[PDB]
C-alpha cells in the first residue's frame, strides 16, 4: 500500500494554486484540486483500513477543501459526510459536529433539504449526547423539522419536534414547548394522548393551570382516545392538585400513576417542577 | 383466548403494514427525485455524446 | 341468542374474505417489489459502467487538452387465524424489502448526480476543444 | 394498509420504468462520446 | 453571494431576442436565453435559502420562460416543478396553480402523461383545499383518473375517481357521481373493503337523486355479486335507507344514521349526503 | 406543436442507409438512425394510442439499426403500452416479443408474464401463455426470485391443467410444494384424480398429511381424501356430494369446479363401460 503521509504530501503538493505568470500558462486550477482530492481520499482510505480513523476524517475534511476549490461541491457535501462517519465512529465528536455542518451547507444550497435535515438530525444528536450542547440541539431539531414539515414528510417532522419540544421543556422553555407540542397535536393515537399530557405538563410548569385545563378540555372534546385515557385522568388530578396548592396529593397521584404506566425521566423532572411551585407557593404564604 | 391472541397479531401486523406505509411514500418521494436527476443524465450523456463528435470532426 | 350467534356467523365470513384480501395485496406487492427491486439492478449495472466510462472519458478529454352456528364461527376463525399469520409474515418481508431498497435508491441517487455532474464537465471541457 | 401499499407500489412502477429507460439510454449514447473522444485523440496525436 | 436582483438584471439583459441588422451577424438565440435562465436559476437558489420563497417562484417562472425560449421545454417543466414547490411553501396558492399548470401542459406535451397526472392530481388538491374551486378540482382529479387509467394504474385511477366522485356529489352532481363509483366498483371487482363503501356511496347518491329504484338495484347488484357487501352493515345500511325513503319516514332514517354511527362513525361526506336525503324526504311530506 | 406525419415522413428520409459511392464519404449511418429514432418518437408522442405504437415500432427499428439495442427494447415497451391501452392486443405481443429477446441477450420475463396475460386473457391462445410463464417461472427460478417463480407455475399448472395436462400439471404443483402449500396439494391431486390415477391423488394425499401438519388437519386434505374414496367406489353421486359439501364451508373456484367435473365424468364412463 501507499503511505498516506506520502500520499497527503503529495496533495499539498498539487493544490497549491497557479501564481503569476504561470497562472497565464496553466489551465483550469480545478484538475489539480481534483487530482488532490483524489490523494487525500486515498491517504483516507489507507488511515480507515488501518482503523485511524481521525487521520482518515482529516484527510477526508482536506479531500472535501480540494473538492469545493474544484467547483465540485456535491462531491464535497459527500466527502464532509464520510468525514462526519469517521470522526464519529472515532469518538471526535467536535469534528464530526464541524463535518456535518459543512455537508448540511452544502446540501441546502443545492436545494438537497430533506438530505440537509437528515444530517441535521444527527448533528443535534451528537449536541445532545455527546457534547451537552442542549440549546443548538435545540435549534437543530426545530431546524430539521421545519425542513422536513416542507417536504410533507409529517412523521420525520413530528420526530424531529418531538426532540425539540422535550429539551425545550428540561431547558425551562415551557411556553415554546407547549406551542410545539399544539404543532405536534394538530399534524396528528398512541403519541397523541402522550402529546396531551406533556403539553398540560409545560403549561403547570409555567404556573398557568387555566392553560393546562383548557389542554386537557381540548384533548377530551378533540380525541375520544384521549377522554378515557389514563393520561387525561393523571392530567386532570394534577390541575386539581395544582389548583388545591397540595404538593402531597400531587406526589400520590404521580405514584399512582407511575404505579400503572412508568414516567420516563422527563415527566419526573416536569413533575418535580411542578411540585417545588406548588411548595414555594406554600412557603410564600405561611 | 385463541381470539384474543388473533386479535393481538392482527394489531401488530397493522403497525407493521402502517410503517410500510410510511416507507412506500418514503420510497415514492425517492424514486421522483431519481426520475428527475436520471432525466438529467440522459440529457447530460447526449449532450456529451454530441460534443465529443463535434470535437472528433474538428481534430480530423 | 340465536340473533347474535347469526351476527357472529355473518361478522367471522367478512372477516375471513378480508383476511384472504389482505393476502392478494401483499403477494402482488412483494411481486411488483420484486420487479422494480430487479429493475433497480439493472439501472445500477448500467451505472456503474457509466463511473468506468466517465474515467476512460477524463483521461480522454485530458489528453485532448494537452494535445351449526358455533361450529362454523370456529373454523371461519381458524381461517382467519392462519390468513392473519400469513398477513403478519408478509408485512415483515415487505418491510424488510423496502428498507434494502432505500439504501439502494440513495446510492442510486447519489450515483446518478455524480455522473450528470461528471459529464457536464467533461462537455464544457470539450467545448473548448 | 395493504390496499393502499399495492396501490403505491403500482404508481412506483412507473417511476422505475422511466429511471431504467433514461439510464440505459445514458449508458449507451456515454460510450459512443467515449469512442468519439478517442478517435478524436487518434486524430490530435 | 452574488446579489439575486443583479442576477435577474443580468438575466433581463441576455434575453432580449437579437433584433434587426444585428439578426445576421447573432447566432442562435437559444444560447442568450439559456444563460439568461441559468442567472434566475442562480437568482431563485438565493431566494430560496433567504426563504423568500414567493421571489424564488417568480425567479423559476422567469427562468422556465428562458427555458421555453430556448426550446428546452423538458428543462422548463422542470423548472416550472420548482416554481410550483415554492410558490406552494411559500402559500402562494394562485401561482403555484399557474406553474403546475404550465408544467402539467409540457408534461403531455412531451408524453408524459404520468407525470402531469401526478401534478394534476397535485393541482386538483391545491384547488380543493386551498382555493375551494371545487368545479376545476372536480375536472383536475377526472382526467388525472383517465390519464392513469390509459397507464393501467388502477389504483391512482381509483384514488383520483374516488376523489372526482365525492366532489361531484357533494357539489349536487349526484347522478354523475354515481356513474363514477359504478366505474369503481367495477375496476374493484374481483380484486372489497374499499369496494362496501363503492357500494353504499353509490347507494347514496342515488337517494339524493330522489331514485330510490335505482339504490335498490345498486343494493342487489352489490349483494350479488360481492358477498362481503351482503353480510356488510354497509348493505344493511343502505337497505335501511332505502326502506325508510320509500316509506316517506324521515325519523326512521335519521334512527337509522344513527344506529350506524355507533358502530361505524359516519365521516362528514356521509352526513351530508343522508342529510339532503332526509331533507328530500321531508320536503316530499311538506308538499 | 409539430404535426406527427411531417416528422414519421422526415424519419423515413433520413433512415435511409448511405448506398453506392456515397457510402465512401458519409460517416457511419447510426448517427442518422438515431435522428431518425428521434423523430419517430417525437411523433409518437405527439399521436391515438395505435399510432403512437406504430411510431414506436419505427423508432425502435431504428435505434436497433443504430446498434442500441438496449433503448430499442426501451421504446418496444413504450410501444407495447400504447398498443396494450389502445386494445390491440396483437401489437402488444409483437412489440412485448422484440423488448424481451433484447433483454434476454442483454425483465425478460417480467415481460414475458405480461406476454402470458395478454396471450391467456385477450387472445386466448392458451397453449402460448403456458409457454409465457413456465419460460418467467424459470428465468425467476434462475434469480432465486421464489416469489415471482411461484406466481408464474402456479398460472402454468393451472392452465395446463385446464388444457387437459394433467400429468404435467401434477409435476408443476410438485415443483410448487416442494419450493398456497394446502392448495397446491389438493390441485396436484385433483388433476392426479382427472388423469385417473387415484393411487398417485392417494399418494399425493399421504405426502401432504405426513410433510405439513397444516394440511393434515386441513379441509383441503379431507376434500381430497372424500374425492379419493368415491373415486375408488365408482361412487358419482357421493362426489357430488362432498362437492356440495365442500362447496359450501370454502367455495370452489372456476378451476376446481372444471377438473371436478372432469373427474365425474370419468367415473361416470366407467360405470356406463360396466354396464
Amino acid at each position: 500500500m501507499s503511505d498516506p503521509v506520502e500520499l497527503l504530501k503529495r496533495a499539498e503538493k498539487k493544490g497549491v494554486p497557479s501564481s503569476g505568470f504561470m497562472k497565464l500558462f496553466s489551465g483550469s486550477d480545478s484538475y489539480k484540486f481534483e487530482e488532490a482530492a483524489d490523494l487525500c481520499v486515498q491517504a483516507a482510505t489507507i488511515y480507515r483500513l488501518r482503523k485511524e480513523l481521525n487521520l482518515a476524517g482529516d484527510s477526508f475534511l482536506k479531500a472535501a477543501d480540494y473538492q469545493k476549490k474544484a467547483g465540485n461541491e456535491d462531491e464535497a457535501g459527500n466527502t464532509y459526510v464520510e468525514a462526519y462517519k469517521c470522526f464519529k465512529s472515532g469518538g471526535n465528536s467536535v469534528n464530526a459536529v464541524d463535518s456535518l455542518e459543512n455537508a448540511i451547507q452544502i446540501f441546502t444550497h443545492r436545494g438537497q433539504f430533506r438530505r440537509g435535515a437528515n444530517f441535521k438530525f444527527e448533528l443535534g444528536e451528537i449536541l445532545e449526547n455527546d457534547l451537552h450542547d442542549y440549546a443548538k440541539a435545540i435549534d437543530c431539531y426545530e431546524l430539521a423539522g421545519e425542513w422536513y414539515a416542507q417536504d410533507q414528510s409529517v412523521a420525520l417532522s413530528n420526530k424531529c419536534f418531538i426532540k425539540c419540544a422535550d429539551l425545550k421543556a428540561l431547558d425551562g422553555q415551557y411556553i415554546e414547548a407547549s406551542d410545539i407540542y399544539s404543532k405536534l397535536i394538530k399534524s396528528s393515537q398512541w403519541s397523541l394522548k402522550d402529546y396531551f399530557l406533556k403539553k398540560g405538563l409545560c403549561q403547570l410548569a409555567a404556573t398557568d393551570a387555566v392553560a393546562a385545563a383548557r389542554t386537557l378540555q381540548e384533548g377530551q372534546s378533540e380525541d375520544p382516545n384521549f377522554a378515557d385515557s389514563r393520561e387525561s385522568n393523571f392530567l386532570k388530578s394534577l390541575i386539581d392538585a395544582v389548583n388545591e396548592g397540595d404538593s402531597e396529593q400531587l406526589s400520590e397521584h404521580c405514584k399512582e400513576f407511575d404505579n400503572f404506566m412508568r414516567l420516563d425521566k422527563w415527566k419526573i423532572t416536569i413533575l418535580n417542577k411542578i411540585k417545588e411551585s406548588i411548595q414555594q407557593q406554600e412557603d410564600d404564604l405561611l | 383466548s385463541r381470539t384474543a391472541e388473533l386479535q393481538a397479531e392482527i394489531d401488530d401486523t397493522v403497525g407493521i403494514m402502517r410503517d410500510n406505509i410510511n416507507k412506500v411514500a418514503e420510497r415514492g418521494e425517492r424514486l421522483t427525485s431519481i426520475e428527475d436527476k436520471a432525466d438529467n443524465l440522459a440529457v447530460s450523456a447526449q449532450g456529451f455524446k454530441r460534443g465529443a463528435n463535434r470535437v472528433r470532426k474538428a481534430m480530423w | 341468542i340465536k340473533f347474535t350467534k347469526q351476527s357472529s356467523v355473518a361478522s367471522t365470513r367478512n372477516t375471513l374474505k378480508m383476511a384472504q384480501d389482505a393476502e392478494r395485496a401483499g403477494m402482488n406487492t412483494l411481486g411488483m417489489l420484486g420487479h422494480q427491486s430487479e429493475q433497480l439492478n439493472n439501472v445500477e449495472g448500467n451505472l456503474d459502467l457509466m463511473k468506468v466510462q466517465n474515467k476512460v472519458a477524463d483521461e480522454k478529454v485530458a489528453e485532448l487538452k494537452k494535445l351449526e352456528m358455533e361450529l362454523e364461527i370456529d373454523r371461519n376463525l381458524d381461517q382467519i387465524q392462519q390468513v392473519s399469520n400469513r398477513l403478519k409474515k408478509m408485512a415483515l418481508t415487505t418491510g424488510k424489502e423496502l428498507d434494502s431498497q432505500q439504501k439502494r435508491l440513495n446510492n442510486i441517487e447519489e450515483s446518478t448526480d455524480d455522473l450528470d455532474i461528471n459529464l457536464h464537465m467533461n462537455t464544457n471541457r470539450l467545448a473548448g476543444i | 394498509l395493504f390496499n393502499d401499499m399495492e396501490e403505491l407500489v403500482i404508481e412506483q412502477q412507473e417511476n422505475v420504468d422511466v429511471i431504467d429507460k433514461n439510464v440505459e439510454d445514458a449508458q449507451l449514447d456515454v460510450e459512443q462520446g467515449v469512442g468519439h473522444t478517442d478517435k478524436a485523440v487518434k486524430s490530435a496525436r
